[PDB]
């Protein structure tokens, strides 16, 4: 039943592209959204749009053809785009979390260093770290079935473990700690039912992030260990969970801001 | 004791005589006469420009005599001059005191004045020899915050302050040439007659007074409104003026008839009026309200015709151009909108 | 003295000449009707002549 | 014109009672909160009590609490202050004052030395 | 026309130069916190200042800049010039806690500031400035709070009260009854948008700027948590 799967994945891709384009247009047009806490949302939307415009269509084509018909160059290009965009999304979420944490825990000392220049520099650094994913995908041999698109380091235990930790687990633990501190601050304020809103929002954010990305990185390390004894359908399921994370990202961060909701309603 | 009571009785008796004389010259209400004139229709203006360069709330704006330049004052300590056609801002003058409450544009366009809680009226020479804007004079004779100021020439300015008095200043000498006294509460606004031979003032005592600039005496006092008067403006022909108070109503007064002519109030508005202005022909009376939106009133039938909306906070200032082509509206949301 | 200042000021305000309100009402109508054709806000002008 | 006329009383003996009335005209009495203020001889003006637009929210000062009562009759545009068990410290000039703006709960500047919306005041004297 | 094109080029160049400065000003403006200091004749609000129409004072705590404003050049009526402070971070209210005669006046002024359409969002840092004199007044016993506040006789010290080690229990009940009077006003109408921060203070209290800094943390923290919709 490849046709229904293609239909569903194309629908998801179109939804992702549409939502990201809508968010970017709303940011560009309103002129009331030109804040410093919204540049992070802009970067997140850009990363999700890149995921939903270049990566998902080629993944769907790969699934439909049961093999890579575009050749080695486009194979490498698509793999690099996928890795870079996913890392960009994760790091954008992380930097947004750090921004909110510093806003909540250092309200007066952060108002002095919350300039647009520093936010732009942080976004550029996150995207540079994400772009560092291009070095191994293109130069692993210097430093394989022809019908499959996969990297040359998919069975290296040390490298896969290091990447999985530095890319997912350390950000996840740091985000958990920062949002726990934010929740503690919210509780202290509620102390003067009130914790329901903050608990719900933080839990939703962290649950989406983890429940979407932890199966993929678990599979990452598991195939690094087993050395190719796993299945490919599981790999694609985890990859599409990672894609669904980017699809759902626009419905979490910008929809929690009244100005964004108003601008969306106007459009 | 006895003398004070006798004087009080005489004043009360004389006040009764004034009321009797005023009521004698009452043939018909302006509404009755205007029954045979056609309705104005439905005025629908739209935002043509939005001026956004202010950090804090805007407190006062004033149009230039060319109908293209205007100045505005914001409580961040800034005094911006804008080109309304291109939206470009020509000057940005930083003020020594952040709490400015009034700004004025010279009729010639050579100077700009401002004042506030510092109890001073600062004067800036816009057309300096070196091209900069610097304080030209500092008028420091008022004991109370400055509420309004309007240039009479490049050397004469009339100012009102929260000390219950208005003053006439000689900028060249920097001293009050004449002082106007008689208001019991803070004087909030002043409006100059087209001939500039006499002006009206509104204060926080529900009264308005007509002042003779040359004589320095109160020629006439108009008692209306229930609460503080926040705005006052002259009719284009100079024989009438309109006021707005915290009692959520605007009133039209006639200098020659010594009477109130019309009251512009609706049961659906219970907010105070912060600003008032007239149309070029005097047919429309535009009033800014605390409910964040302005109103357009038919100044001859008292029927509201038009509503200007699009400000996030209360509307603080309101002004129509000299040629009558556009109206500018400031607000506490730190934006100015041009409508036409 | 404050009462004396109040009464004397009130005497000055009680000696002016008053005209009928209908006469004043008519004059307000005349000025608006005479200048009705030079009021851009009252009568919207074509966009060709509008500087905004 | 906004005017407030108070008609109270004169000399009373300690432990007596007195009723002050304030007839208001020139404004819609129903839209304003009304205050009662006094100025003791050789002392500044102080707030005594105030009644709300509908009369549901009363408030008195600590010293006069329990003896003075404030009520209004919006139909007749009048304000009352019933004083019982008057003490020697209660001798002063009582003024009926109006809040500056309608439909508000805060009332600034009603105890200021010069306030436009305040009456002339009536002298209440208590002595043997 | 070439002249017209050059003329508009200068206007756009001029606007760019102004906008560059306005961005620098905005950064400084939002990193500074403006405070309205208002009190009374005997409040002692001048001593809390440990640095014509309006007086200004700047102090720095943990490298954060604070701007306090004392309006001393106006008259007794303040219903108009007080609308200029609808954006201040906090209002510093100083009341002398030793003068029971002038203490109901402070309650009336506090109530007006709290229930003001244009100050309905600002929070108040309350300083009860004379506690060394209040303790002396209570210990003497000549003057009774019950004469001016009849409900004091039925007041008991809060369980959460934290008396300073070695102070008479009679004084502790007097301190908290005065404090409670302002807190009853604050909590009667404030629907979670502004809060009161009571502090007991004396003239020799060196640690007063720190308390303002800590209360300013609380105020800004709540607003940020409100912007994120976490509260
Ligand atoms: N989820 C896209 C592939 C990737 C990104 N980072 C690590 N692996």
């Amino acid at each position: 039943q490849l046709m229904p799967l293609v239909v569903v994945l194309s629908t998801i891709c179109l939804v992702t592209v549409g939502l990201n384009l809508l968010v970017l247009y709303a940011v560009r047009s309103e002129r009331k959204l030109h804040t410093v806490g919204n540049l992070y949302i802009v970067s997140l939307s850009v990363a999700d749009l890149i995921v939903g415009a270049v990566v998902m269509p080629m993944n769907i084509l790969y699934l439909l053809m049961s093999k890579w018909s575009l050749g080695r160059p486009l194979c490498l290009f698509w793999l690099s785009m996928d890795y870079v965009a996913s890392t960009a999304s994760i790091f954008s979420v992380f930097i947004l979390c750090i921004d909110r944490y510093r806003s909540v825990q250092q309200p007066l000392r952060y108002l002095k260093y919350r300039t647009k220049t520093r936010a732009s520099a942080t976004i550029l650094g996150a995207w540079f770290l994400s772009f560092l994913w291009v070095i191994p995908i293109l130069g692993w041999n210097h430093f394989r079935r022809e019908d499959k698109c996969e990297t040359d380091f998919y069975d290296v235990t040390w490298f896969k473990v290091m990447t999985a930790i530095i890319n997912f687990y350390l950000p996840t633990l740091l985000m958990l700690w920062f949002y726990a501190k934010i929740y503690k601050a919210v509780r202290q304020h509620c102390q003067h039912n009130r914790e329901r809103k903050a608990a719900k929002q933080l839990g939703f954010i962290m649950a989406a992030f983890i429940l979407c990305w932890i199966p993929y990185f678990i599979f990452f390390m598991v195939i690094a260990f087993c050395k190719n004894c796993c299945n490919e359908h599981l790999h694609m399921f985890t990859i599409w969970l990672g894609y669904i994370n980017s699809t759902l990202n626009p419905l979490i961060y910008p929809l929690c801001n009244e100005n964004f909701k108003k601008t969306f309603k106007r459009i | 004791q006895s003398e004070l009571d006798q004087l009080r009785q005489e004043a009360e008796q004389l006040k009764n005589q004034i009321r009797d004389a005023r009521k004698a010259c009452a043939d018909a209400t302006l509404s009755q006469i205007t029954n045979n004139i056609d309705p104005v229709g439905r005025i629908q203006m739209r935002t043509r420009r939005t001026l956004r360069g202010h950090l804090a709330k805007i407190y006062a704006m004033h149009w230039g005599t060319d109908s293209r330049l205007l100045v505005s004052a914001s409580q961040d300590g800034k005094l911006i001059i804008w080109d309304s056609y291109t939206t470009n801002k020509v000057h940005a003058i930083p003020l020594r005191s952040s709490w400015v409450m009034t700004c004025a544009y010279a009729p010639s366009g050579n100077y700009v004045a401002c004042g506030g809680l510092d109890n001073i009226c600062s004067i800036y020479n816009l057309k300096t020899r070196e091209g900069n804007v610097r304080v030209s004079r500092e008028l420091a004779g008022h004991t109370g915050y400055l509420s309004c100021c309007r240039f009479l020439d490049d050397n004469q300015i009339v100012t009102s302050s929260g000390d219950t008095t208005c003053a006439l200043w000689d900028i060249e000498t920097g001293q009050q040439t004449t002082t106007f006294t008689g208001h019991t509460g803070d004087v909030m606004s002043l409006s100059l007659a087209p001939d500039t031979r006499l002006f009206v003032s509104g204060a926080c005592d529900a009264s308005a007074k007509l002042w003779d600039v040359r004589e320095g005496m109160c020629r006439q006092t108009f008692t209306g409104h229930e609460s503080d008067i926040n705005a006052i403006c002259f009719f284009p022909n100079g024989n009438a003026f309109a006021t707005g108070s915290d009692d959520a109503t605007c009133r039209l007064f006639d200098l020659r008839a010594d009477q109130e002519l019309m009251t512009y109030s609706h049961d659906n508005i219970i907010c105070g009026i912060t600003s008032v202005s007239f149309s070029k022909s005097g047919r429309l009376l535009l009033a800014g309200y605390d409910d964040f939106n302005c109103n357009v009133w038919d100044a001859l039938k008292a029927d509201r015709a038009g509503v200007l909306a699009g400000h996030d906070n209360r509307v603080s200032c309101l002004g129509v151009t000299d040629d009558g082509m556009a109206v500018a509206t400031g607000s506490w949301d730190s934006f100015l909108k041009i409508w036409n | 003295a404050q009462a004396r200042k109040l009464v004397e000021q009130l005497k000055m305000e009680a000696n002016i000449d008053r005209i009928k309100v209908s006469k004043a009402a008519a004059d307000l109508m005349a000025y608006c009707e005479a200048h009705a054709k030079e009021d851009p806000l009252l009568t919207p002008v074509p966009a060709s002549e509008n500087p905004f | 014109q906004v005017q407030l006329q108070e008609s109270g009383g004169g000399l009373v003996q300690p432990g007596g009672s007195l009723r002050l009335s304030c007839a208001a005209s020139g404004f819609t009495f129903s839209n304003y909160k009304m205050n009662w203020v006094r100025q003791a001889p050789g002392k500044g003006l102080e707030w005594v009590s105030d009644i709300s637009q509908s009369g549901a929210s009363i408030s008195y000062t600590g010293s006069v609490k329990g003896r003075f009562t404030i009520s209004r009759d919006n139909a007749k545009n009048t304000l009352y202050l019933q004083m019982n068990s008057l003490k020697p410290e209660d001798t002063a000039v009582y003024y009926c004052a109006r809040c500056p703006a309608p439909f508000t709960r805060d009332c600034f500047d009603v105890t200021s030395t010069t306030y436009a919306y305040r009456g002339q005041g009536t002298q209440v004297t208590v002595s043997s | 026309t070439e002249d017209q094109r050059n003329e508009e080029k200068a206007q756009r160049e001029a606007n760019k130069k102004i906008e560059k400065q306005l961005q620098k000003d905005k950064q400084v403006y939002r990193a500074t916190h403006r405070l309205l200091l208002l009190g009374a004749d005997n409040s002692g609000k001048s001593t809390i200042v440990k640095q014509s129409g309006i007086f200004e004072t700047k102090f720095q705590v943990d490298k954060v800049n604070f701007h306090m404003f004392d309006v001393g050049g106006q008259r007794d009526e303040r219903r108009k010039w007080i609308q200029c402070f609808n954006d201040v971070t906090a209002i510093i209210f100083v009341v002398d806690s030793s003068d029971y005669n002038r203490l109901q006046e402070a309650l009336n002024l506090f109530k007006s500031i709290w229930n003001n359409r244009w100050l309905r969002t600002i929070s108040v840092i309350l300083f009860l400035n004379k506690q060394d004199l209040l303790a002396e007044k209570v210990l003497a016993g000549k003057s009774k709070i019950e004469d001016y506040f009849p409900e004091f006789a039925r007041y008991t010290t809060p369980e959460d009260a934290t008396p300073e080690p070695g102070e008479d229990p009679r004084v502790t009940r007097a301190k908290y009854f005065i404090r409670d009077e302002f807190l009853r006003i604050s909590t009667a109408s404030g629907d979670g948008r502004h809060y009161c921060y009571p502090h007991f203070t004396c003239a020799v209290d060196t640690e007063n700027a720190r308390r303002i800094f800590n209360d300013c943390r609380d105020i800004i923290q709540r607003m940020h948590l409100r912007q994120y919709e976490l509260l």
